[PDB]
């Protein structure tokens, strides 16, 4: 007990540590190793306790110190099984279902991919403080790559990857009907979101007929001055004069600029 | 007799030489990719040829030159990816050349116990003479240092690793051993308290068995100031509008140079006399300053081509600042910065992500949201995150929980997000900095400041001053920084003196430990700085000229994007 004692304030605080772990005095050599800020000394600790202790013991010392849970956090995912232990017993499922969702994304196929999506799904089930988001994600990931798959089937084209806007951006593009309005009312895109990527398609398309079709209404809900300016560049300054003086919330002062620009001097 | 940034590069040159000759003969030349960059700073290609150096090769490309038998590794000691990257190139030549090879290995800066342990699993380490070089500080500039640790924002804030930290303090101890002790170690932020812990921990075991002498404090150092990135998430989360800033932003800066459209390779420093007075000017201003330069040539010969270098470069720039992206960012920007209600903006923030404008920019805002504003409300977070996730992709469903660990990316009914107040009670040792408190009582915001002739740091954003910088004006500008606020304010200690009312509102413990012509001050930033915030102290060393000498010390030049990027999951469900 007294052997302890008297290294605890001399000398070079970087070799009390090796002394202090051959006493089995654990914990202390680590809190040593910790306060000395030298990773060198952090890992040659955790190495030792890691191969001494059981996993069960080695993760209480660690996690009780977030730097040396941070390093073999940080060695694992450089491992998979230690991580999800490591995070399970410090009840840590955010952590936890992270390194699922990191797994989804390096199955060779969405079958095994979204496997991996419930496994993260059931461990923020449970408990459940605040995962009520999370849960609707991994649905709408499972739900999304499931019907992209059905799209490469039909359209012999590539969608499996792409984010519920890109899906919709391509399928406009592609003039691929409602078929992106289905990917829009099955994931409940904003109003907004969606007619902005119906106008940066058709434009990229250049769809003038379906443009032309659209200012065939009243109300926008981003307004029509994006119309104007989306046609204007890189398509009809006739189109983009459509538009005015269809576009409500204005200069005002004055209109001028608009059919200025439109080549109408 | 002070401290010379170039004395720096002269011993770095003079201790890799020293190395190329110990290793006898010819030899081949395999070193760390990203070391590469900053090795070029210390030392020409040129030079190398001259002592013995054949041809140059990657680490991680695997392909070791079989020509010459020396063969010498150049890497960094605390990296796990290099120390097995080495095993498996000895492995991958000693049984796949013909000749004997000899292997050398120069450690950066020194040779580790990990280091040792993965070259004894895997034989190859009875065949390799070990060497330590002694590299720390990168001289991008006179008036500039780095460590150039450009994934240390994300190991030191993300993976909570303590390796930049612990390499800063060493760093800045080798400064204490040839020139003194810092008379103060002045600081702010729980990483810059870190740092200040081991220079006391250091000094006391150079103590050391055997008794040493010890160290004197300085007669031509002032002091030392150190500053936690942590403690100020925004400034580098805003879009840069300074030159050298926006080519950060939209071209990328690594060691003092840049990719403009194989790509060529256009060098940024100090050296070139047009881009000296270009880089820290706001580029507002750049244009007039181009026209300037380009009528008093025509009324000596690198500037010529340095005018149509910058030319480009600024024609460029100026297209990309035209974009109603770009202004759609910076409207959200100001906003946010100056105080308007984040809510307010989130129409905004919804066409950016609808209009698919790259996802560190609009990760950037909602950071900017989240760290001046306390968190944010609970009802739009689950909106913001669903737009990323739909927008960009349900795999960045990492990407915001990395961002919430790193703590920029919060709810409002989070502890985490808590900003520092003085009514609401006590609690929460790390509570965030106030910026709503410190945008008044430190005129974060000036409106008034012209961009062709500057009078405040506010310049470097159109009207925003970094909070970085104004904590450091809290100790060296203390009169000034009253001025703009009071008047009337002997006079000109050292410390967080008149100011730690207002400091306190800042995140992390503030302290000012004593060490028991003019001298130099170093300003220290642990996690990184902007090109604007040196472009902001270069102005204030202007300013401090005759009374002192400013160095600025880093672990890396960071950004906004550098940052995002430290959470931003890149596989894609493909």
């Amino acid at each position: 007990r007294l052997a302890t004692e008297l290294l605890n304030h001399e000398p070079r605080a970087g070799r009390q540590v090796p002394l202090l772990l051959s006493m089995e005095e654990d914990e202390l050599a680590l809190d040593k190793a910790i306060e000395s800020g030298d990773t060198d000394l952090i890992y040659f600790v955790i190495h030792q306790l890691r191969r001494k202790l059981p996993l069960a013991s080695f993760f209480r010392v660690v996690s009780s110190r977030p730097t040396a849970s941070a390093m073999v956090e940080a060695l694992a995912r450089n491992d998979t099984a230690l991580l999800k232990d490591l995070y399970y017993q410090d009840d840590r499922r955010l952590d936890g279902a992270s390194v699922f969702i990191r797994e989804a994304l390096q199955q060779p196929e969405t079958r095994t991919a979204s496997d991996k999506l419930d496994l993260a799904a059931n461990l923020l089930q449970g408990n459940q403080k605040e995962h009520v988001f999370e849960l609707g994600a991994l649905k709408e990931a499972k739900m999304l790559l499931r019907m992209q798959e059905t799209f490469e089937r039909d359209l012999t084209d590539s969608f499996v990857g792409l984010s519920v806007n890109q899906t919709m951006f391509k399928l406009i593009k592609l003039g691929y009907h409602g078929r992106a309005k289905k990917i829009q009312s099955e994931f409940k895109v904003p109003e907004r979101v969606a007619w902005w990527i119906r106008l940066q398609a058709l434009v990229a398309k250049r769809d003038w007929n379906e443009i032309e079709e659209i200012s065939r209404q009243r109300k926008s809900p981003i307004g029509w001055e994006p119309f104007f300016n989306q046609v204007l560049q890189a398509g009809n300054p006739r189109l983009a004069a459509t538009f005015i003086p269809k576009c409500t919330n204005l200069e005002p002062g004055q209109t001028i600029t608009m059919y200025e620009k439109c080549g109408m001097r | 007799a002070g401290f010379d940034a170039e004395q720096v590069r002269d011993k770095a040159r003079k201790d890799l030489l020293h190395l190329l000759e110990g290793v006898r003969g010819k030899k081949n030349l395999v070193i760390e990719k990203d070391l590469a960059g900053p090795l070029g700073v210390i030392v020409k290609a040129s030079t190398l040829r001259d002592y013995g150096v054949d041809n140059f090769f990657f680490l991680e490309n695997k392909n070791t030159g079989t020509s010459q038998r020396n063969i010498v590794f150049i890497a960094r000691g605390e990296s796990v990816r290099n120390a097995h990257a080495i095993a498996a190139q000895i492995k991958r030549i000693q049984r796949e050349s013909q000749t004997s090879h000899d292997f050398h290995i120069f450690w950066v800066p020194r040779r580790t116990l990990f280091s040792d342990k993965v070259l004894e699993e895997a034989g190859v380490l009875g065949d390799a003479n070990i060497s330590e070089l002694p590299l720390y500080f990168f001289p991008l500039e006179r008036d500039v240092l780095s460590l150039e640790l450009n994934d240390s924002f994300r190991d030191l804030y993300l993976a909570k690793d303590p390796t930049p930290v612990f390499l800063l303090s060493r760093a800045l101890m080798g400064i204490q051993k040839k020139h003194g002790l810092f008379p103060r170690i002045i600081g702010k932020g729980e990483n810059a308290k870190r740092v200040a812990d081991l220079l006391s921990r250091m000094r006391q075991e150079l103590l050391a068995e055997s008794d040493r002498a010890g160290l004197s404090p300085s007669t031509t150092i002032e002091s030392v100031i150190i500053i936690d990135r942590e403690v100020d998430f925004v400034t580098p989360l805003l879009t840069q509008l300074t030159y050298e800033g926006l080519i950060d932003e939209y071209f990328g800066i690594q060691n003092n140079q840049t990719d403009v459209d194989r790509k060529r390779k256009i060098q940024l420093d100090g050296s070139d006399s047009l881009y000296s007075q270009l880089r820290d000017a706001n580029f507002a201003i750049v244009g007039s300053l181009l026209n300037t330069v380009a009528r008093r040539l025509k009324s000596y010969q690198a500037e010529q081509q340095s005018l149509k270098i910058h030319s480009n470069i600024a024609e460029e720039i100026i297209n990309y600042t035209r974009t109603e992206i770009f202004n759609k960012l910076l409207e959200v920007q100001q906003n946010l910065a100056a105080g308007a209600d984040p809510s307010s903006q989130f129409d905004s923030i919804e066409e950016l992500v609808a209009r698919d404008t790259p996802l560190p920019q609009v990760l950037r805002l909602l950071c900017l949201y989240s760290c001046i504003s306390g968190g944010i409300k609970t009802k739009e977070l689950d909106h913001f995150r669903r737009l990323v996730l739909q927008g960009y992709g349900h795999q960045h469903l990492l990407t915001l929980h990395n961002l919430e660990r790193l703590q920029m990316f919060l709810s409002k009914s989070s502890p985490l997000a808590s900003m520092i107040t003085m009514s609401g009670s006590s609690g929460g040792p790390d509570q965030k900095t106030n910026y709503t408190y410190l945008r008044k009582q430190l005129r974060l915001i000036v409106d008034e400041v012209n961009e062709q002739d500057p009078n405040d740091i506010a310049y470097v954003y159109s009207g925003y001053a970094p909070l970085s910088i104004r904590l450091v004006q809290c100790v060296l500008q203390k009169q000034y920084l009253l001025s703009i606020t009071k008047g009337s304010g002997g006079g000109g200690a050292q410390g967080w003196k008149g100011f730690e009312e207002i400091v306190k509102h800042a995140r992390g413990p503030t302290f000012d430990e004593i060490q028991k012509d003019k001298k130099t001050v170093f300003v220290v930033f642990v996690g990184g700085i902007t090109f604007t915030e040196i472009a902001a102290l270069r102005f204030i060393a202007k300013q401090e000229e005759a009374r002192r000498n400013i160095v600025i010390c880093t672990t890396s030049i960071i950004n906004g994007n550098r940052m995002m990027n430290a959470a931003i999951e890149t596989a894609t469900f493909e």
